[PDB]
């Protein structure tokens, strides 16, 4: 089986581990999220419905006349994606909501309304995610990177011995809900348990217990055990059990049934305990000095006189001895403790507890929560019960409840939304257990503790914020109920809702510009997992362990791809096969393992569900039948890794790539590279710029085809068929009737998107990769895009690189490129960039765009047309006038003696000042699109009229050609549809083509299909005319611009940067580089045959930074190119199809037992010709990431062509023509450009603009600003002996208002010398220190 | 110089430090005692053979490590 | 360069000479800063001879 | 509170009427004149803020009665203003931006670091002016005394 | 001109927060005078004097008061002493190290054809950094009539 | 009776 | 369009050629030029000051 | 060429499971994950150092 865009060039594939689960749609993480958010599901689980069902029973406070929710719906997008990008608007959906007003009766507690109003109300506009997960917010293509934060739940995270001496690990727990306020228990070095509220002052944790309506005694019952004493006619026969005995001395004569077993002096052991556990030990007679420190459990008062005998939680003494003796209490309750196991914590907490009852507790926590404000019963009542136990301002989500109930070892993953007394009590218990008994300080980088949000959840949260802050006002307006003077349109305001959602989308920390310069960059931006933003941890104060990799990052987050820089490991990118749970934790696929068989069933696993299991590994052989080839297979039970026998593993890794991401899965031979090198390679190849002729990765990894398919940059067939008419601009697909939907014409029309700017100013572009007359099945790619090539993801060019130094032109990391690469133009890029000339209206008048401009010759204003704007196609150059913009002005107040000169020559002081948009300096491109917007009150100019007419003609052409093609489809339909059931072969073409709509055949389901096709024709033309009139409406109806502006004009330059010394090009393994020289054709080294190397890398790169991957890629790529030119040589001499089929079929075998099977006898003798033609440039070779082409197969392939096995040759210096000693390595390496072109970075400032508050220059190169002579450069000049360079560098050059004129004129008259004065900025600092009361002056004036 | 070379150097010094600590830990030679310095009991002499200079028996030493396992 | 001024209808303490810690107002009266804060925000009268 | 004082000094008891209904209009008008007075850092009169508030009311009414939003030459019928005073009023309503607004990507470059002074003159302009001074000086040197004096007086 | 209110395109304005803080203080002070003119109960004048104390304290530092009074946007106002203190104040930023004319930037390469004392330099970058010297040399050389 | 605050709305 | 830097001083700058960038400042005055040629010129500087 | 020793984890704990495969040979996935454990600690400490 092979698809026709795979059948063309079948990339040769090493790799042996069979694929078991295909790499799914790489963008599902956003699509299904936003599908949850914006598809109306009959339930409250997901989407807007959850928000409405949480916020829309609307009862009026004390009015009891209500407003309730019925249903909603998304409107129609006001513009399509294309118009929305161009005009520039958020491609939105009007969010109609059909609410139902229910006015209750006065005296309607029964539920008896008077009447009801029910009416849909437009409530804001949630934007729409385009087909590729990218929203379009203001024309710009935005992406909402999914956020990774801490799950709502309960965490035990004692800090590890920092705050106090002795390394005393102080234990603490937190209940971190979704909505509400935190609640954190913490221990002290005094061994006391305090509660806190969300970083407020401390409080002993039992205050919350006393404020939960708990007296001291029931708190003792919940928290401590009970031991009851008996004065069995003499002095305290106490009840006791051997586990209570465990770990003690012989405090007395340790007896049992009157017989001694541990005499007084000997320490308790486990043999004593177990003996006496058999010995029936429950009660003994012990000395009453044993209770010299034991806290009495409940309150004891003499009931005879009302006197207190001993209060709750107090250690006993002989005072309490005699007190119980006077009333003879036979039982005395205390709390057994043991600082080894049952530490006394709530004991001393109540000791230092200042409050007693619920009222005192409430007032205490009120003075804590809202200081200053005087306490009072009802206020603190409402506050405390609103904080944690109200629905409105508190909610543990489903996530919170699952994680909380599991961390407490409950078994219900469901339950309350708000907290409960059970919650706090059992969390305190578990905390104490962790302290003394068994627990753990779990972790907060464990992906089972970190949940993934997304566009769905976040947009729903912001929509909830909008809805609640509109429901407040609707509550107020529904305070004063009325009958027929208020609808469900005037009690709701769309402003706060849509305002908040536009808030979240337009300006946030997450919704960021898309990286559109590379399908890899695009699809890695969409599936990115950022741990910052509103609700996450900030970059600077983040500190640590979130940044490190954790053993549960296996398969849910790529270890080796993450943005180096001050935020590393905060911006993880999701793994290849990773998915999101229902809840939000990151699950990874695995294959079920039976006894000794590796099942082909796949189970997805959450994060905490790995440690319970022992999991196999992808690099595990097996004898085709589930049974492993070894009895020991490698596994990782919990964190660590070992060998385990065949009958111990339950799950195996689905494929060897699932540890890496879709960014680093494209790196050939990654298994041989340092981790930092895979990191750098991922970062670089994400950033490659799409070149002129997208070549192909000569050594890929077999993931690029799926990567180019998933990122929708290319146009894939949504249905098979035959490509009827191809074109540089569009593809037309005549569908097969196997797939044709019954009531319709067959045709499908793809509009290939020609040169249009990507967000990084690169040139998006699509080319038909299809000839005329070729079949194409579903999912096939018909038109490749930027950096896609027959579906392959091609980013750079494969070049004959040679690893030798060559004269110090690549000293540290430089790269010496030959000029053949500039002559073939195989790094020439394209760089479309807008330029906007806006014509606002100042109070002196408007700014016209006329060609009439002062002070420009005819050569200057030549390339413009009569209306001012530039022609399409003019090859503008640096400084040319693109849009003539002459502004009104007046009242020059001209200097003396220029009035003199003007009087001596008599020229006109034209009131208009030139401010025309010109091309920037250095840029020299060609204008390729000129749009003109207008303020609809403004009358259109000439050229704007011309562009409107052109767009209207083109739109009529487009929609009409649509109608023509689709009606031809209807013809090739029902016309030949006649031949089955009503056949009329040659009486068919006689009557015209409009005919056959009224032909006489058996009026059946076939004739019914004829009528349905013809009426589809009719309605199709009617919708054509409707859509065309609406199109002309949109094209002429006028535009909306920011206020004040009178008309905008835009130019689109197309620049074509070739390459030059400075342009940073690199490879896929971290091998960076900057071009240094660009040698002639000849000075390159050349081999036996005379083929010069193209690029010459530094050989000291390889060992020092361990990345052998580039060398293995070079060897295998040289082998692939040997196969390529062997095929080419066989095909120049028109050998036969026999020899080509033979040799190619030998090529696809290559020794080792591979997972690829190709049978070139099932290929047509003509079909092999297309393939071998595709291979004449060379042979592709895929290499899965960790299970690819081992080196011996590289050797056999290099031997397949007659290339040397060693991979090295003897090169000849082009200059001297004398052989280099010591054979060098040459081979075809895949080198990328990068988007750090020297043209964008080079910048020189002599004397330009200046800031306004401080009289210093401005920022970098956008304002023509100068470089920063910052502080440490001042230190460097001070450490040197320089003193005058420093003075002129901070006085004359930047800040002195007059120094930088007397130093400009002095140079201009050839006299280098300066008059320094005092820098303006110190005068500003003087003024502002003096602007406080702090007087400051200068002595010795 | 590159920004990954520095990461390599820091990881290499970190790994070397951990390994040198662990490797300097275990008893290194060579003196028998035949006798626990906290319980005096008879060591299985193969165990002491494992580390020339074993000063504590398995139970007491495991209990010691368990005890410092909390830092409290 | 020119600097207008503002004749406050009531005096009002300089925050720098009050919360620099050592509170210069505070110890220039040898008076604790908590009490100065009680006096400044009209929460506690203070005697002046 | 000042409105409440002014109400109490004018309040009548003999009306047999509740006080709060008398104090409410007073405090409302006082607070509203305040918020029109010194809310923005560029005072616009009570009449302009009343016109602006009416336009906001009319827009929040018209966005749903039309469906998406009203355009300025659509409020020519919803409100009866000249359809260009609407232009200027929409222009005036915005608030100025804090010059330390954190510019995008969270670099500390604020908008203050992007506001150039378009009042200074280019040093090329200064050198041109002074060299022009010199040129006229040595030109006028090439004349009589009374001619040069007449041209320095005229 | 040290707390400017420069105009932005299309009618917006760029103000510095010192303007807003001064306006706050002036408003509250004039209202306090208007209160003493009517001799309100001491509760209101006490509240107003508290408000003035807080306003001047915020104009001085905009800290020291729990919640620094944010601007229209929910960001705290850069007070006056927030133009002196710290990595963004005048001291560490605009006095010790300044943005400097006569200074370009560009990627570097190797160039082993160079003596130690000399550095390559692009023609365009030198033509830009060295514009005034070129004007002087031209004018003194008679090629250029006048400076324009 | 109260501890303290600044929050002039509080006072 | 790239400042070429003689390969020996790249060790002092710590400037590899991955794309690292330099700022060229100009000494205007005569005192400044004489300083740069008598204090900072790269040939008067071959001994690390540490 | 030789084996690339025992990798350390971010804390400094040295995984007794050592990487026995060098770079000229491949590395099965466990070796690579265990290596990235320490490698990203290196990077994340040099970006802040
Ligand atoms: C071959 C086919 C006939 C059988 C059905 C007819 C039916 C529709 C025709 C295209 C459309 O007209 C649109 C367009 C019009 C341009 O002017 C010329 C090119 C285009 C692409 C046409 C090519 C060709 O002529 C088509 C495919
Ligand atoms: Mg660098
Ligand atoms: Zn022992």
């Amino acid at each position: 089986v092979y698809s026709y865009t795979e059948k063309k060039r079948i990339r040769k594939d090493f790799g042996k581990r069979p694929q078991v689960l295909d790499v799914p749609y790489l963008l599902s993480i956003q699509l299904d999220s936003f599908q949850k958010f914006i598809e109306q599901d009959p339930e409250g689980q997901y989407g807007l419905e959850a928000a409405f069902r949480s916020v829309f029973p609307i009862q009026s406070y004390s009015g009891n006349s209500e407003l309730q929710y019925v249903s909603y719906r998304l409107g129609e997008p006001v513009f399509d994606v294309q118009e929305c990008q161009i005009r520039g608007v958020t491609y939105s959906a009007p969010l109609r909501v059909k609410l139902r007003l229910v006015i209750y009766e006065r005296e309607a507690p029964e539920g008896t309304v008077k009447d009801i109003k029910e009416q849909e109300v437009y409530m804001g506009e949630i934007p729409l995610m385009t087909d590729n997960g990218t929203f379009v917010i203001n024309g710009t293509e935005r992406v909402i990177v999914s956020q990774l934060h801490r799950s709502p739940g309960v965490f035990f995270d004692s800090d590890k011995g920092k705050t106090h001496s002795s390394g005393k690990v102080l234990y603490n727990a937190r209940i971190i809900p979704y909505r509400g306020s935190w609640l954190d228990f913490e221990f002290d070095p005094k061994d006391n348990l305090f509660v806190r509220i969300d970083r407020r002052r401390k409080l002993p944790a039992t205050i919350i217990l006393r404020a939960l309506n708990y007296t001291t005694e029931q708190i003792l019952d919940l928290f401590f055990e009970k031991v009851i004493f008996e004065i069995r006619d003499n002095k305290l026969q106490m009840e006791l059990v051997p586990e209570r005995l465990r770990g003690e001395t012989a405090s007395f004569d340790i007896e049992a049934n009157g017989k001694v077993y541990v005499e007084k002096g000997r320490r308790i052991t486990a043999r004593h305990i177990r003996q006496l556990e058999k010995d029936d030990v429950k009660l003994i007679e012990v000395p009453v000095e044993y209770i010299a420190g034991k806290v009495v459990a409940k309150d004891y008062i003499d009931e005879s006189t009302g006197e207190l005998i001993c209060a709750a939680n107090m250690e006993l003494s002989l005072d309490l001895l005699a007190k119980l003796s006077q009333s003879g209490h036979k039982r005395i309750e205390t709390l057994f403790t043991n600082d080894l196991d049952h530490g006394p914590y709530i004991s001393e907490t109540l000791r230092v507890d200042p409050t007693n009852d619920r009222l005192s507790a409430l007032v205490e926590i009120y003075r804590m929560m809202r200081p200053g404000e005087p306490p009072t019963r009802e206020a603190a009542e409402s506050l405390f019960e609103n904080l944690f136990f109200s629905e409105d301002r508190y909610d543990l989500s489903a996530v919170g409840r699952m994680k909380f109930n599991r961390s407490l070892l409950r078994e219900e993953i469901e339950g309350s939304g708000i907290l409960s007394k059970d919650d706090i009590i059992d969390v305190m218990k578990k905390l104490i257990d962790i302290r003394n008994g068994k627990g753990e300080v779990d972790d907060i980088d464990h992906l089972g503790n970190r949940r993934i949000r997304s566009v769905g959840e976040m947009a729903e949260n912001q929509f909830r914020v909008g809805l609640v802050r509109v429901e407040r006002a609707v509550k107020e307006r529904l305070s004063l109920g009325d009958l027929d003077t208020l609808m469900p349109q005037d009690m709701i305001n769309a402003k706060p809702i849509s305002a908040a959602v536009k808030e979240f989308f337009g300006s946030s920390q997450l919704s960021q510009f898309m990286d559109q310069n590379n399908p890899l960059s695009e699809i890695t931006h969409k599936r990115r997992i950022s741990a910052l933003g509103p609700g996450g941890l900030t970059r600077e104060r983040a500190g640590f362990e979130v940044r490190d990799v954790h053993p549960t990052h296996y398969g849910r987050v790529c270890p080796i791809e993450t943005p180096e820089g001050p935020n590393i490991g905060l911006i993880n990118s999701l793994s290849v096969y990773a998915q999101t749970n229902e809840y939000g934790f990151l699950e990874t696929p695995y294959r079920k393992v039976t006894d000794g068989v590796v099942t082909d069933e796949i189970h997805y696993l959450s994060a905490i569900e790995e440690g319970n299991y022992v999991i196999a590994q992808a690099n595990s052989n097996l004898d085709e039948e589930g049974h492993f080839v070894e009895d020991l297979v490698t596994c990782r039970s919990k964190g660590e890794s070992s060998l385990f026998s065949r009958d111990q593993v339950d799950y195996m890794d689905v494929s060897t790539q699932q540890v890496v991401s879709v960014g680093a899965s494209l790196i050939p031979f990654l298994e041989h590279d340092d981790a930092n090198r895979a990191l750098m390679g991922a970062n670089m190849q994400r950033q490659a710029v799409p070149t002129l002729r997208a070549d192909k990765p000569l050594v890929g990894t077999g993931m690029e085809r799926a990567v180019a398919v998933d990122s929708g940059v290319t146009a894939v067939a949504k249905r098979g068929g035959v490509v009827q008419y191809v074109d540089a601009s569009r593809i037309v697909i005549k569908v097969n009737e196997d797939e044709m939907y019954p009531g319709e014409a067959g045709i499908d029309i793809y509009n290939l998107t020609k040169y249009t700017r990507s967000n990084q100013n690169t040139c998006i572009n699509q080319m038909p990769c299809v000839s005329l007359g070729e079949p194409v099945e579903r999912g096939d790619v018909l038109a490749d895009g930027p950096s896609t090539d027959l579906g392959e993801l091609a980013l750079g060019q494969n070049m004959r690189v040679a690893f030798m130094p060559w004269n110090g032109y690549n000293f540290e990391d430089s790269i010496l490129v030959s000029e053949r690469v500039v002559q073939e133009d195989r790094f020439t890029t394209i760089h479309i960039q807008e330029l906007a000339c806006v014509s606002r209206d100042t109070k002196l008048g408007p700014e016209e765009i006329t060609a009439d401009i002062p002070n420009v010759g005819e050569a200057a204003l030549s390339k413009l047309d009569e209306s001012g704007i530039v022609y399409i196609g003019a090859e503008v150059t640096g400084g040319d006038i693109l849009v003539g913009k002459v502004t009104p002005k007046g009242e020059t107040q001209l200097t003396p003696e220029e009035k003199l000169l003007r009087a001596i020559f008599g020229e006109k002081a034209s009131d208009v000042k030139d401010s025309s948009l010109r091309v920037p300096n250095g840029v020299s491109g060609t204008v390729i699109d000129v749009q003109v917007f207008t303020r609809d009150g403004v009358e259109k100019d000439k050229r704007a009229l011309e562009i409107e007419e052109m767009q209207l003609k083109q739109a009529k052409k487009d929609l009409s050609e649509e109608l023509q093609i689709l009606e031809a489809g209807l013809f090739s339909r029902i016309r030949a549809v006649l031949v089955a059931g009503g056949v009329e072969a040659e009486k068919l073409d006689k009557l015209p083509r409009d005919r056959w709509l009224e032909l006489g055949l058996t009026d059946e389901e076939k004739q019914n299909q004829l009528e349905q096709l013809a009426e589809q024709y009719d309605e199709l033309k009617h919708e054509f005319e409707k859509k065309l009139e609406a199109k002309r409406r949109k094209i002429t109806q006028g535009d909306d611009l920011a206020p004040g502006v009178l008309k905008i004009v835009k130019v689109y330059l197309a620049v074509k940067r070739r390459i030059q010394p400075g342009d940073k090009m690199a490879g896929r393994h971290g091998n960076k580089g900057v071009i240094s020289k660009i040698n002639p054709i000849e000075d390159m080294p050349y081999d036996e045959n005379g083929t010069p190397v193209d690029i010459v890398l530094n050989p000291l790169g390889v060992p020092s930074r361990m990345n052998i991957g580039q060398i293995l890629e070079t060897h295998l790529g040289m082998a692939a190119k040997g196969i390529g030119d062997k095929i080419n040589a066989m095909l120049k001499q028109q050998q036969e199809v026999a020899k080509l089929r033979e040799f190619i079929q030998r090529a696809y075998d290559l020794g080792a037992d591979v997972r690829q099977k190709v049978d070139l006898s099932t290929f047509s003798d003509e079909e092999v010709m297309r393939l071998a033609e595709n291979l004449r440039k060379g042979m592709p070779i895929a290499t899965p990431v960790f299970d690819g082409a081992k080196e011996a197969e590289i050797k056999e392939l290099l031997k397949l062509g007659d290339l040397p096995t060693s991979g090295q040759i003897r090169l000849y210096d082009g200059r001297t023509g004398e052989q280099f000693e010591r054979p060098v390595t040459v081979g075809y390496m895949y080198m990328l450009k990068l988007n750090h072109l020297v043209d964008d970075k080079m910048h020189a400032r002599s004397t330009g603009s200046y800031s306004l508050v401080t009289q210093q220059p401005l920022g970098g190169k956008a304002q023509f600003g100068g470089q920063r002579f910052g502080e440490m450069e001042v230190w460097a000049l001070e450490a040197y002996g320089a003193a005058y360079t420093l003075q002129e560098m901070l006085t004359v050059k930047s800040d002195d208002v007059n120094g930088r004129t007397k130093m400009y004129k002095n140079i201009v008259d050839g006299n280098h010398q300066m008059e320094p004065g005092m820098p303006e900025s110190f005068n500003v600092l003087l003024k502002e220190i003096r602007s406080l009361g702090i007087n400051i002056e200068l002595e010795d004036e | 110089s590159d920004e990954a070379d520095e990461a390599y150097s820091v990881t290499e010094q970190l790994t070397m430090t951990g390994i040198n600590r662990i490797r300097q830990k275990i008893n290194a030679h060579g003196i028998p005692v035949y006798l626990c310095e906290a319980c005096g009991n008879p060591i299985p002499e193969a165990r002491r053979k494992i580390f020339p200079g074993v000063t504590l028996c398995v139970e007491c030493q495991a209990y010691q490590e368990r005890q410092r396992k909390h830092y409290a | 360069e020119r600097m207008g001024h503002i004749e406050l209808a009531s005096p009002t303490a300089h925050i720098w000479f009050l919360k620099s810690l050592p509170s210069r107002i505070g110890l220039l009266l040898d008076m604790p800063l908590r009490d100065i804060e009680r006096v400044l925000y009209f929460e506690s009268y203070v005697v002046i001879e | 509170n000042i409105g409440l004082m002014k109400a109490v000094d004018k309040f009548e008891y003999r009306r047999g009427y509740k006080f709060s209904t008398y104090a409410t209009w007073w405090i409302r008008q006082a607070i509203t004149r305040s918020i029109a007075d010194q809310a923005r850092t560029i005072r616009i009169p009570v009449h302009m803020i009343e016109t602006i508030n009416k336009l906001n009311r009319i827009s929040r009414q018209m966005l749903q009665e039309m469906g998406r939003e009203p355009t300025p030459e659509e409020l020519a019928e919803r409100m009866l203003m000249p359809e260009d005073k609407i232009r200027k009023v929409l222009k005036i309503a915005k608030e100025p931006i804090s010059m330390e607004t954190p510019i995008g990507d969270d670099e500390d470059s604020h908008l203050g670091d992007f506001i150039e002074d378009t009042t200074l003159e280019l040093p090329l302009d200064s050198a041109t002016t002074e060299s022009l001074r010199a040129a006229t000086h040595d030109v006028l040197a090439g004349l009589t005394a009374r001619e040069a004096k007449v041209l320095r007086m005229r | 001109d040290l707390r400017p209110l420069v105009p932005l395109d299309g009618g917006r304005f760029a103000t510095s927060d010192l303007n807003d803080l001064y306006r706050r203080v002036i408003n509250r002070n004039n209202r306090l005078k208007r209160l003493l003119d009517l001799a309100a109960p001491d509760i209101i004048v006490r509240n107003e004097k508290r408000m003035l104390q807080e306003a001047v304290d915020a104009l001085l530092d905009n800290g020291r008061r729990g919640r620094a009074i944010t601007g229209s946007n929910k960001r705290p106002l850069k007070s006056l002493a927030d133009m002196i203190k710290g990595k963004q104040g005048r001291f560490r930023q605009n006095l010790l190290g300044k943005r400097v004319d006569y200074s370009g930037r560009s990627v570097i390469t190797v160039g082993p054809y160079l003596r130690l004392h000399q550095c390559g330099l692009p023609k365009k970058m030198a033509l830009e950094l060295f514009k005034p010297f070129i004007y002087g040399k031209l004018e003194l050389r008679g090629l250029a009539t006048t400076i324009k | 009776e109260i501890g303290r605050t600044t929050d002039p709305v509080r006072m | 369009k790239a400042i070429q830097l003689h390969p020996l001083v790249c060790a002092a700058y710590n400037a590899d050629f991955d794309g690292d960038q330099m700022a060229v400042h100009v000494p205007l005055t005569l005192e400044a030029q004489l300083e740069a040629r008598a204090l900072m010129m790269s040939t008067n500087n071959i001994l690390s000051p540490a | 060429a030789g084996m690339r020793g025992l990798m350390a984890k971010p804390d400094g704990s040295i995984i007794e499971t050592p990487i026995t495969a060098n770079f000229r040979e491949g590395l099965n996935v466990l070796q690579y994950f265990i290596s990235t454990h320490g490698a990203r600690k290196g990077l994340a400490d040099t970006a802040l150092k």
